[PDB]
C-alpha cells in the first residue's frame, strides 16, 4: 500500500517495572536505501517514548506535531504527561484528520509518572486506542512480529530479559522483510534509569 | 451470469441413521417471487437425494444428466449404483470442468444419502469447492440456519429422525422470518433404508405477536 | 464482530464479543465494545473500530451536558437521536453500527442504529459481521416477559453461536444487565474457549547480543 | 531524469550536478546550472519537475536570505533543512503539490559539514553523500566503494571524476558537462568544471 | 536479484546473491540463481525465477541433444541462439526471464545475454537483475582485461557486496562461479553481510 | 416494501407492510413504515430507511411548528408539500420516497403520492418496490363508495396479494383508520392475511 | 462477473530434519468470513516417505491432489517403482507450469526423506519454481511462522552458540508451539491441528487442538 | 487423402521399391569424384550433348552451399527435390546456428528425406 | 410483450398482445406471437424477437420430423422439450423466452413456461415484460375447473390490464382456443376489450 | 530510440549506424553492430522493439541467400526490397505482429546504386537518404542541407561526419560511436568507426 513505500518496523514489549521499545534504522525509497541513520523512536520526555512507523514523511511529520502539543501540555500543567493521556492525544491527532488520514501507526511505551506503572498501546490510521498488556507492533512487517513476540513474551521480566528478548524478535522478523534491515535501536526504559543500544544487525 | 431464476437456501442434517434435506419451493427470478411451486429435491436412484441452490436452469440440467447417469447405470443391471460419495465427486468435476473453461454453471448443490449404515452429507460449489460436513447450508442459510444447526450438533451430536425434522422445522420457520428470497411453502425429503420419500408441501407455524411489543 | 441485544421483563442485557482485527490478524483478544452513555444506558459498536468508538464517546459526553442540564434520568429515546443524526449528517461515511439499550421511567426500550441513520425499535436484535448468526438465535428460542435468570442465557448463546460460527468474532463475552436499578456491568460474562495454554518457554539466557552502541543515560 | 550528488569530507562538502536542461528528445541549454546557494556557506541542490524545481528553491533562497537579514545572523545547515521539509510536506495534500528532490549541502563554524538528502514526499535524511535521479544507481556504488571519512578534497575530485566518468559509459542519457563545486571554512569555491567534449 | 559477469585473460567469472523475495516479505534466502547447463556452460536467473528455470532446462535438454546427435559439443555461440528462438514462439504471452550465459568455446571466452523477449548481445561484461545498475558503478571502478586471477575475484565479491547493500530486492549470500577452459568453478559462497563488516573495517 | 392507501367518505385506510430488507437478508422482520407527521396525519415510509427517517422526521418538524403557530391541525395538502419540498432539493443524496394520507376538517380524506420530488392526489395510492405486482388487482377490484369495512378488506387483500410476491416485503400489514373521531391502529397477524391461489 | 479464485486460508509448516520431516495443517476450510467446515486436512499423501500439503483456492488443492495422484500411477506403472521426493517436485513443477497462463493458485510444499534418508523440504510457487530448504510455510501464517524458525531452527542472530541438528523430540513441540502462536493471532487457522512426521519407520498423523473461535 | 503402402517388404525381405530405385541410379550419368590435400575435384560424363543443348542448364554438379557442393546419377526429376530441401536445411541450420553448415550436418537432412519417404504412407 | 395461456378441461385459451417495441418506440403495431409449432400446439413468442423467431423455427422444423417420423401428432411436453434444448443451449447469445401451451389426446390441455432454458407445467402462465404487472389479478380472480366461455373472459380481463400499466404491451388481444375439434382463432378490437378503472 | 542513417551517392551507398544497445537506464553493449548483410553488395538496418529487429532481420537474410543458392545469382536490391515489405505485411494483422524499422541498402551492376525506408506498417519507400529514431529528426535536416547527387565519397564521409557529431550536442541520448559502412561496385567497404572518445 502507500505505507510500504519506506518500509520500517517499531515494536514495544512490556516488563514488569520496566518497558522496551526497538525500531530499525532503515530509510530508503521502495528498492532502494538511501540512509542508514534515521529515527523512527522520539523522545516523549523522562521514561516515555513513542514509535511511529509506515510513510516515512508522517514519521517526522506526526512526530514534530506531538512534541508540539506535549510542550503546551507540559508547561500549562505543573505535571509531566501520563502515559495514558499521551495515547489520548494522539488517537485525537490522527482522527481530525480521518478523511486525509496521517500514514502511520504510533506505538507508545513509557512509565506511569506515578511510581512504576508501565504501559503500552497502539494506534491505527484513524487512530483507535488499542491497549494491550503484553506487547504491540506495527509496520510493514507486522505479521512478522507477531509471530516472535506471541512466543518469545512472557508476564513479567527484569530489564536484562526485556532486552534479550526484544532484540532478537526485531533481527529475526525484519530480516524476513525486504524493505527493513539495517541495524536496530533498542530502547529500555527502568525506573532508574535508560539503556540505549543500537544492535549491529545484517547490512542487506 | 445472467440473473435467470435463482434458487434459496437448501438445509440439510444427518441424523441417525438417516439424512433429510429441506428446501423451499419457491423458484426466485430476481428479487420477484415468480414460480411458487418447483420441487427442487431431485430423487437420484434409491439411496441418494439432491437438492440445489443458484441458478434453477442449471439444476434441470443437472437433473437431466443425472437421470441418464443412473438411468444408463440401471439399464446394466450389474447391482452396482452410484454411492452418493461418486454422485458427489462427479459433481465435484463437473462444477470444476465447466469452471476452468470460464464457462460456469453458477449452483450449489447439496447431496444427501444413507448407503451401507453410512449417511452421507455433502456439498460441492460453482468454483469446485467440495466437502462433507454433518450439516450443511447454501446462499444466507449458511449465515442463519447453520449455527442453529451447529449450535445443537455442539450439544447433541447424535439426533433421532423426530428431533432432526423438528430442528429443520425450526431452521426452514428462521429463514422464513430472516430471510428475504425465502417462502411459507417447502419441501422436507428424508431418505433412510426404506428408499427417498419427498414430504408433500408444508408451512410453518408462524408467532408475530411480538409486532405488539414493538407499537407500545 | 458481533454485538446483540435482549429485552426481558424488567430491563434489557446487551452482549459484545471481545476480539478485534485488522485485515486478517488478531489486534487485540481484549477489547471494549460496550460503551457507557448514561448511567442506565449503554451501547455497542460494531463498525470502524474507531469511528465506532469516537461516535459513542460523543454521545456520552452530550447526554452528560444533558444529564446534568435537566436533572432527570435520561431518555433512551435520546441517544437515539443523537446517534441518528451525527451519522446520517455523515451520509455513511462513518461505519460505526450501535445497539442503543437501556431502562428510563418509560419502561425498557431497546433501539439500534445503523451506519446510515436507520434505527427500529424493538425486542431483539444483533449487529456486526456475526449478526446473521445471533438474530437466528433469537428468533428461535425468543419469547415476550422472560425472567432475568433465563434472560442471561438466551443472550449468552446468542452471542457463543456468533463467535464460534464467524471468523470476525472471538474472545470472551462481554454482557451489562439494565433494571428499574440498572446499572450492572459483567465483563468476559462467558468464554466459549478456555485453554490458552503456551508452556514450551523459548526463554533464553542473556549474553547473547551482537550490539555495539550501548550508553547509559541516568535520571 | 537529471543528475545530482554530493560528498562531504571533514572539513568540506564537495557537491556536483549535471549541467543539462531538456525537454522531449533535445537538450535545450547545456550550461543550465541547478545550484542554487541559500547562504554563504550554504548550498541548495534540486531536480524533479521542470517547473517545481526553480519555483520551490526560490520560495527558500528567500525566506533563509530574510531570516539573516532579521536577527543578523545566517541559518544553520540544520535549520534550513528541516524548514525546506515542512514547506514541501505541507504542499503535499494541498491541491498544488511540488515533485522535487532535494540536496542541502553546507558548512557550519562549530556542526561542522552537513549533507541533506530530501525526496519529493519531504522526507528529511542527512547523509555523507548521496545523489538523485537515474544517474543515481550507476553512481552510489562507486562512492560506497572509494569513499572515507578522512578523504582529502584532492583525493575528493579525483573520486568525483572517477563516478562521473562512468555515468558516460553505461547511463544512457548524454550529460557532457558537470558542474563542481566545494564549501569549506572560506565559504563557497568554485572548481574546474568537469567536461568530457564528445 | 543481483547478477553479473565479465571475461578476462584468464576467463570469465559470474557473481550473484542468493535472495528472492515476493513483495515486501522475502520469500526464501540462499535460492541458487545460477543454473549449471553443460560441464562448461553456465547460465543465470533473472526475473520471474519460474520461467527462466523452466527455459533454461530445455536448452540444457537442447544442447545434450546437439551434441548426442552431432558430436560437436556445442559452441556458447550456439547455445545462446537456442535459448532465444525458444522464447521468440511465445512471445507476448507474459514470460519475463532474464539470463546469461557464459563458457569457453574454440574461438575464445564467449559470453553472451540472453533476454526474456529474443535479445542476444554478446560483449565483454554485462549484469542483469533489478540491482544491476550498483553493479556496474563497482566492475567499471578500474577493472582491466590485465587483471590477475585474485585481483579478479576481489573485484566479483567487492561488486556484489555493494551491490546488493543498496538494492533492498537483492541480498544474501554472494555466489561466485570463475570460468576456465576446462569448465566452470564454484570459488565461494559467502554472506554479504560477513563481507561488509570487512569492507567496512 | 408495500405501502397503500385507500380514500373513502368518512377517512382514509394507510395499509403497509412491515419486512425491512437490505440486500438479500431482512434487518428488520417487523418495522412499522407507519410514521406520524401529526395526529391525524400518517405518512408510509418507503425506499432506503436511513433517508426516509430523516425526511419523515424533518417534516414532523417543520409541520409541528406549523401546527403550534396556527393553533389549529393543518391539512394533508400542508404535509404533502413539506415533504415534497425535502424530497425534491436533496433528491440527488436521498433516494428516499414517501406516501402521505390523512383526514382533515375540510376536505376529509386525502393521499398524496409525493414520489421523487412530485406531488399528487389519489383516490388509492400504492408505493415501495412490492407495487408493481398489484397493478391489476386494484385497477380490477377497486369500486367508487366504499364503505370503510369494505375499504380495509380491500387494503387488506391487496397487500397480501404484494407481500406473496415480492421478495423484500412480507410480514404483518398495518392499517391505521383515520375518521374524525380519532385513529384506529390494527395490526393484522399472519393468521388473518387472507389466503389466496396457493400453488 | 466471474470470479475464478477464492482464498480459502489453511497453513502448512514443514522442517526437515537429519532423520525427520513434518509437514503439518490446520483443519479450518472458510472461504470469506464463514466457516464451511472444522475438519478439512490440508496434508495429503502420496507415497509412503512423501506427504504434499496444499494451502489455497480449494478446489485446485482437490484438483492438483487428484492430478498428481494420477501420475504417481503413471509413473509407477511405467517405471515400476516409486517417485523419489526429487522427482515429485521436478514433475510437479512441469505439472504447475503447463498452466502457465491460467495458473493454479496454491502453495505446494512436499517434504519427506530422499535417496540419503535425510529430511528434504521443497516449497513451491503457483508457476512452479521450487528449491530445497530445511524449512518452510505456507498460506496465510506463513509470515507468522518463518521468523520464529529462523531463531530456533537456524540459531541466527546470536553471537556464540552452538549449533546443534534440530531433534524431533524438540520438533514436536516446535511445531505445536508456533501454531498455538498463529492460530491465535491469525482468523484463518485454528479449530483443530493435523502433524504428519515422515519417518523412516512410516508417516505417524497426531492431532493437536487450538482455539475454536 | 491418399494413404497406402507403396514400399512393402516381401517373402525374401528385399525392399522391391527401394531396389527398383537403385536401378534408376545404376542407369545413370557417370559422376565421379577424389579427395586431394587441400583441394577436391569432382567429375560428371554427359553422353546425351548434341551441341544443340544448352550446357548451363543440364549441369549436374550443384551447390548447396558456400562450404558444400554436390553431384547426382539417377532421375533428374528426383534431384530438383532434395537439393531444393537440402538448400532450405543449410540455411535453417545457420539461423539456428550462427555457425556453418558441416559437410556431414547436411548429408544426415539429405539421408533421413530419403528415409521418411520410404515408409510414408503413399510415397 | 405480455402472453398468457389458461388450462382448462377441454383445452388451453393462449392469449397475447400484439405491439412490438425497441426501445420507446414502436416497430411494428400488430404482431402475431403466436406461431404454431403444430397443428394442435402454440408458442407464445416473448423477449426478443429475432431470438424468438429463429427458435420458433428451429423449434417447428425439429418437431416437424418428429411429427412426421412417429406417424401421430407429438405431445406438448415434446414441444417444451424441443424449445428448451434450443434455449438453454445458446442462452448467452440468446435473450428469447418463449412459452408452449397446446393440447394432446393424453393429458389434455397443457401449458409449459419454457422461461431462461427451464421447464415448468402451470395451470396458468403468464410471460413477458408485461406479466410483472399483473401478478394480483391471476392470484385473485383465479378459480379452478373454469368453463372455456369463462377462462376466455378471464383471459381477456387479465392481459386487457396488463396492457394498460405496461408501456411496451398494448393493441389487440389474441385468443386460440385449442380443443380435440380444433382451433379458434379469436382477434378482441379494442373496443370489445374490457373496461376497467380509468384513472 | 536507436539511430539509422543512410546516403546513396552515385556509385556508392554511404550508410551508418549506432553501436548502442541499451536496456533500462544502462548501456548493456556499446559495440553492438546493427549492420546486417543480406548478400555481397546488398546490406540491411534494422531498429525497432530489441526482440523483433534480430528475429525478422534473420528471416529475411536466409531467404535472401536461399534465393541466390537456388537460381546461382543474388537478388537485386529492388526485389530484396519488396519480398521484406510483404513478410512484414502479412504479419501485421496476425497474430505476431512485428515492430521494426528498416533500410534496404544495395548496389546492383544495372539499376545502381539503391536505399529504402520502411517502418512498422511496412510502407516500402525508395529515397535518396532516410534515417530512423528520434535521431531521425537532427538529422534529415543537415542531410537536407548538404546533399548533392554528385557527392563525392571524400565528401559524403565529410558529410556524414557534420550530421553524427550533432547527436553529440542536442541529442539526449548518449550514441558515444558510430558504424559506418560504404558500398561500391567491389562490394562492402568497412570505413573507420566514428568515435568520440
Amino acid at each position: 500500500s502507500i505505507m510500504s513505500y519506506n518500509g520500517g518496523a517499531v515494536m514495544a514489549m512490556k516488563g514488569k517495572n520496566c518497558v522496551a521499545i526497538a525500531a530499525d534504522r532503515r530509510f530508503g525509497i521502495q528498492a532502494q536505501m538511501v540512509t542508514t541513520d534515521f529515527q523512527k523512536i522520539f523522545p516523549m520526555g523522562d521514561r516515555l517514548y513513542i514509535g511511529l512507523a509506515g510513510l516515512a514523511t508522517d514519521v517526522q511529520t506526526v512526530a514534530q506535531r506531538l512534541k508540539f502539543r506535549l510542550n503546551l501540555y507540559e508547561l500549562k500543567e505543573g505535571r509531566q504527561i501520563k502515559p495514558y493521556t499521551l495515547m489520548s492525544m494522539v488517537a485525537n491527532l490522527l482522527y481530525e484528520k480521518r478523511f486525509g488520514p496521517y500514514y502511520t501507526e504510533p506505538v507508545i511505551a513509557g512509565l506511569d509518572p506515578k511510581t512504576f506503572k508501565p504501559f503500552i498501546c497502539s494506534l491505527d490510521l484513524i487512530g483507535c486506542p488499542m491497549v494491550t498488556d503484553d506487547f504491540v507492533v506495527s509496520g510493514t512487517c507486522t505479521e512478522q512480529m507477531y509471530g516472535m513476540c506471541e512466543s518469545l513474551w512472557e508476564p513479567n521480566m527484569d530489564p536484562e530479559h526485556l532486552f534479550e528478548t526484544i532484540s532478537q524478535a526485531m533481527l529475526n522478523a525484519v530480516d524476513r522483510d525486504a524493505v527493513s534491515g539495517m541495524g536496530v535501536i533498542v530502547h529500555i526504559i527502568e525506573k532508574d534509569k535508560i539503556t540505549t543500544r543500537t544492535l549491529k544487525a545484517r547490512m542487506d | 451470469q445472467n440473473p435467470m431464476v435463482t434458487g434459496t437456501s437448501v438445509l440439510g442434517l444427518k441424523f441417525e441413521g438417516g439424512v433429510v434435506i429441506a428446501a423451499d419451493m419457491l423458484g426466485s427470478y430476481g428479487s420477484l417471487a415468480r414460480f411458487r411451486n418447483i420441487s427442487r429435491i431431485m430423487r437420484v436412484n434409491n439411496s441418494t437425494m439432491l437438492g440445489a441452490s443458484g441458478d434453477y436452469a442449471d439444476f434441470q440440467y443437472l437433473k437431466q444428466v443425472l437421470g441418464q447417469m443412473v438411468i444408463d447405470e440401471e439399464l446394466l443391471g450389474d447391482g452396482h449404483s452410484y454411492s452418493p460419495k461418486a454422485i458427489h465427486s462427479w459433481l465435484t468435476r463437473a462444477m470444476y470442468s465447466r469452471r476452468s473453461k470460464m464457462n460456469p454453471l453458477w449452483n450449489t448443490m447439496v447431496i444427501g444419502g444413507y448407503a451401507d449404515g453410512e449417511s452421507f452429507l455433502g456439498y460441492v460449489d460453482m468454483l469446485g469447492v467440495a466437502y462433507e460436513a454433518p450439516s450443511l447450508a447454501t446462499g444466507y442459510g449458511a449465515y442463519l440456519a447453520q449455527p442453529l444447526l451447529r449450535e445443537v450438533l455442539e450439544k447433541q451430536p447424535v439426533l433421532s429422525q423426530t428431533e432432526a425434522r423438528e430442528l429443520v422445522e425450526r431452521c426452514m420457520r428462521v429463514l422464513y422470518y430472516r430471510d428475504a428470497r425465502s417462502y411459507n411453502r417447502f419441501q422436507i425429503a428424508t431418505v433412510t433404508e426404506k428408499g427417498v420419500e419427498i414430504e408433500g408441501p408444508l408451512s410453518a407455524e408462524t408467532n408475530w405477536d411480538i409486532a405488539h411489543m414493538i407499537s407500545g | 464482530t458481533t454485538i446483540a441485544g435482549l429485552v426481558f421483563q424488567d430491563g434489557v442485557i446487551l452482549g459484545a464479543d471481545t476480539r478485534a482485527t485488522n485485515d486478517s490478524v488478531v489486534a487485540d483478544k481484549i477489547c471494549e465494545k460496550i460503551h457507557f452513555i448514561a448511567p442506565k444506558i449503554y451501547c455497542c459498536g460494531a463498525g470502524v473500530a474507531a469511528d465506532a468508538e469516537m461516535t459513542t464517546r460523543m454521545a456520552a459526553s452530550n447526554m452528560e451536558l444533558h444529564a446534568l442540564s435537566t436533572g432527570r434520568e435520561c431518555r433512551v429515546a435520546t441517544v437515539t437521536r443523537m446517534l441518528r443524526q451525527t451519522l446520517f449528517r455523515y451520509q455513511g461515511y462513518v461505519g460505526a453500527s450501535l445497539i442503543v439499550g437501556g431502562v428510563d421511567f418509560t419502561g425498557p426500550q431497546l433501539y439500534s442504529v445503523h451506519p446510515h441513520g436507520s434505527y427500529s425499535r424493538l425486542p431483539f436484535t444483533a449487529l456486526g459481521s456475526g449478526q446473521d448468526a445471533a438474530i437466528a438465535v433469537l428468533e428461535d428460542r425468543f419469547q415476550p416477559n422472560m425472567t432475568l435468570e433465563a434472560a442471561q442465557e438466551l443472550l449468552v448463546e446468542a452471542i457463543t453461536a456468533g463467535i464460534l460460527g464467524d471468523l470476525g468474532s472471538g474472545g470472551n463475552v462481554d454482557a451489562c444487565v439494565i433494571t428499574a436499578a440498572g446499572a450492572k456491568m459483567l465483563r468476559a460474562l462467558s468464554s466459549p474457549t478456555k485453554p490458552i495454554e503456551r508452556s514450551s518457554q523459548y526463554r533464553f539466557a542473556p549474553g547473547t547480543t551482537p550490539v555495539l552502541s550501548q550508553t547509559v543515560v541516568p535520571l | 531524469m537529471e543528475y545530482l550528488i554530493g560528498i562531504q569530507g571533514p572539513d568540506y562538502v564537495l557537491v556536483a550536478s549535471d549541467r543539462v536542461a531538456a525537454s522531449n528528445i533535445v537538450q535545450m541549454k547545456d550550461d543550465h546550472d541547478k545550484m542554487f546557494k541559500m547562504s554563504e556557506k550554504i548550498l541548495l541542490l534540486c531536480v524533479g519537475e521542470a517547473g517545481d524545481t526553480v519555483q520551490f528553491a526560490e520560495y527558500i533562497q528567500k525566506n533563509v536570505q530574510l531570516y539573516k537579514m532579521r536577527n543578523g545572523y545566517e541559518l544553520s545547515p540544520t535549520a534550513a533543512a528541516n524548514f525546506t521539509r515542512r514547506n514541501l510536506a505541507d504542499y503535499l495534500r494541498s491541491r498544488t503539490p511540488y515533485h522535487v528532490n532535494l540536496l542541502l549541502a553546507g558548512y557550519d563554524e562549530h556542526e561542522g559539514p552537513a549533507l541533506y538528502y530530501m525526496d519529493y514526499l519531504a522526507a528529511l535524511a542527512k547523509a555523507p553523500f548521496a545523489a538523485h535521479g537515474y544517474g543515481a544507481f550507476l553512481t552510489l556504488s562507486i562512492l560506497d566503494r572509494y569513499y572515507t571519512p578522512t578523504i582529502s578534497r584532492e583525493k575528493a575530485v579525483e573520486l568525483l571524476r572517477k563516478c562521473l566518468e562512468e555515468l558516460q559509459k553505461r547511463f544512457i542519457l548524454n550529460l557532457p558537462t558537470f558542474s563542481v563545486r566545494i564549501i569549506d571554512r572560506n565559504g563557497i569555491h568554485d572548481l574546474d568544471n568537469i567536461s568530457f567534449p564528445k | 536479484t543481483t547478477t553479473l559477469a565479465f571475461k578476462f585473460q584468464h576467463g570469465v567469472i559470474v557473481a550473484v546473491d542468493s535472495r528472492a523475495s515476493a513483495g515486501n516479505y522475502i520469500a526464501t534466502l540462499k535460492v541458487n540463481k545460477v543454473i549449471e547447463i553443460n560441464p562448461y556452460l553456465l547460465g543465470t536467473m533473472s526475473g520471474c525465477a519460474a520461467d527462466c528455470l523452466y527455459w533454461e532446462r530445455l536448452l540444457a535438454k537442447e544442447c545434450r541433444l546437439y551434441y548426442l546427435r552431432n558430436g560437436e559439443r556445442i559452441s556458447v555461440s550456439a547455445a545462446s541462439k537456442l535459448l532465444s528462438n525458444m522464447m521468440c514462439q511465445y512471445r507476448g504471452m507474459g514470460l519475463s526471464m532474464g539470463s546469461m550465459i557464459c563458457g569457453w568455446d574454440k574461438k575464445g571466452p564467449g559470453l553472451y545475454y540472453v533476454d526474456e523477449n529474443g535479445t542476444r548481445l554478446s560483449g565483454n561484461m554485462f549484469s542483469t537483475g533489478s540491482g544491476n545498475s550498483h553493479a556496474y558503478g563497482v566492475m567499471d571502478s578500474g577493472y582491466r582485461p590485465d587483471l590477475s586471477i585474485e585481483e579478479a575475484y576481489d573485484l566479483g565479491r567487492r561488486a556484489i557486496v555493494h551491490a546488493t547493500h543498496r538494492d533492498s530486492y537483492s541480498g544474501g549470500v554472494v555466489n561466485m562461479y570463475h570460468m576456465k577452459e576446462d569448465g566452470w568453478v564454484k570459488v565461494e559462497s559467502t554472506d554479504v553481510s560477513d563481507l561488509m563488516h570487512q569492507y567496512r573495517e | 416494501t408495500t405501502i397503500m392507501a385507500v380514500e373513502f367518505d368518512g377517512g382514509v385506510v394507510v395499509g403497509s407492510d412491515s419486512r425491512v430488507s437490505a440486500g438479500e437478508a431482512v434487518v428488520n422482520r417487523v418495522f412499522d413504515k407507519l410514521s406520524p407527521l401529526h395526529q391525524h396525519i400518517y405518512c408510509a415510509l418507503s425506499g432506503s430507511a436511513a433517508d426516509a427517517q430523516a425526511i419523515a422526521d424533518m417534516a414532523a418538524y417543520q409541520l409541528e411548528l406549523h401546527g403550534m403557530e396556527l393553533e389549529e391541525p393543518p391539512l394533508v395538502l400542508a404535509a404533502a408539500n413539506v415533504v415534497r419540498n425535502i424530497t425534491y432539493k436533496y433528491r440527488e443524496d436521498l433516494s428516499a420516497h414517501l406516501m402521505v394520507a390523512g383526514w382533515d376538517q375540510r376536505e376529509g380524506g386525502q393521499v398524496y403520492g409525493t414520489m421523487s420530488g412530485m406531488l399528487i392526489r389519489q383516490p388509492f395510492a400504492i408505493g415501495g418496490s412490492g407495487s408493481t405486482y398489484i397493478y391489476g388487482y386494484v385497477d380490477a377490484a377497486y369500486k367508487p363508495g366504499m364503505s370503510p369495512e369494505e375499504c380495509r378488506r380491500f387494503t387488506t387483500n391487496a397487500i397480501a396479494l404484494a407481500m406473496k410476491r415480492d421478495g423484500s416485503s412480507g410480514g404483518v400489514i398495518y392499517l391505521a383508520t383515520i375518521t374524525g373521531a380519532g385513529v384506529d391502529h390494527r395490526v393484522i397477524l399472519g393468521d388473518e392475511l387472507p389466503r389466496f391461489y396457493d400453488e | 462477473r466471474f470470479s475464478p479464485y477464492a482464498f480459502n486460508g489453511g497453513t502448512v509448516l514443514a522442517i526437515a530434519g537429519e532423520d525427520f520431516s513434518i509437514v503439518a495443517s490446520d483443519t479450518r476450510l472458510s472461504e470469506g468470513f464463514s466457516i464451511h467446515t472444522r475438519d478439512s486436512p490440508k496434508c495429503y499423501k502420496l507415497t509412503d516417505k512423501t506427504v504434499i500439503g496444499c494451502s489455497g483456492f480449494h478446489g485446485d488443492c482437490l484438483t492438483l491432489t487428484k492430478i498428481i495422484e494420477a501420475r504417481l500411477k503413471m509413473y509407477k506403472h511405467s517405471n515400476n517403482k516409486a517417485m523419489t521426493t526429487g522427482a515429485i517436485a521436478a514433475m510437479l513443477s512441469t505439472i504447475l507450469y503447463s498452466r502457465r497462463f491460467f495458473p493454479y493458485y496454491v502453495y505446494n510444499i512436499i517434504g519427506g526423506l530422499d535417496e540419503e534418508g535425510k529430511g528434504a523440504v521443497y516449497s513451491f510457487d503457483p508457476v512452479g519454481s521450487y528449491q530445497r530448504d530445511s524449512f518452510k510455510a505456507g498460506g496465510s501464517a506463513s509470515a507468522m511462522l518463518q521468523p520464529l524458525l529462523d531463531n530456533q531452527v537456524g540459531f541466527k542472530n546470536m553471537q556464540n552458540v552452538e549449533h546443534v541438528p534440530l531433534s524431533l523430540d524438540r520438533a514436536m513441540r516446535l511445531v505445536k508451539d508456533v501454531f498455538i502462536s498463529a492460530a491465535e493471532r491469525d482468523v484463518y487457522t485454528g479449530d483443530a491441528l493435523k502433524v504428519c512426521i515422515v519417518t523412516k519407520e512410516g508417516i505417524r498423523g497426531e492431532t493437536v487442538p487450538l482455539r475454536k473461535d | 487423402s491418399y494413404d497406402r503402402a507403396i514400399t512393402v517388404f516381401s517373402p525374401d525381405g528385399h525392399l522391391f521399391q527401394v531396389e527398383y530405385a537403385q536401378e534408376a541410379v545404376k542407369k545413370g550419368s557417370t559422376a565421379v569424384g577424389v579427395r586431394g590435400k587441400d583441394i577436391v575435384v569432382l567429375g560428371v560424363e554427359k553422353k546425351s550433348v548434341a551441341k544443340l543443348q544448352d550446357e548451363r542448364t543440364v549441369r549436374k554438379i550443384c551447390a548447396l552451399d558456400d562450404n558444400v557442393c554436390m553431384a547426382f546419377a539417377g532421375l533428374t526429376a528426383d534431384a530438383r527435390i532434395v537439393i531444393n530441401r537440402a538448400r532450405v536445411e543449410c540455411q535453417s541450420h545457420r539461423l539456428t546456428v550462427e555457425d556453418p553448415v558441416t559437410v556431414e550436418y547436411i548429408t544426415r537432412y539429405i539421408a533421413s528425406l530419403k528415409q521418411r519417404y520410404t515408409q510414408s504412407n503413399g510415397r
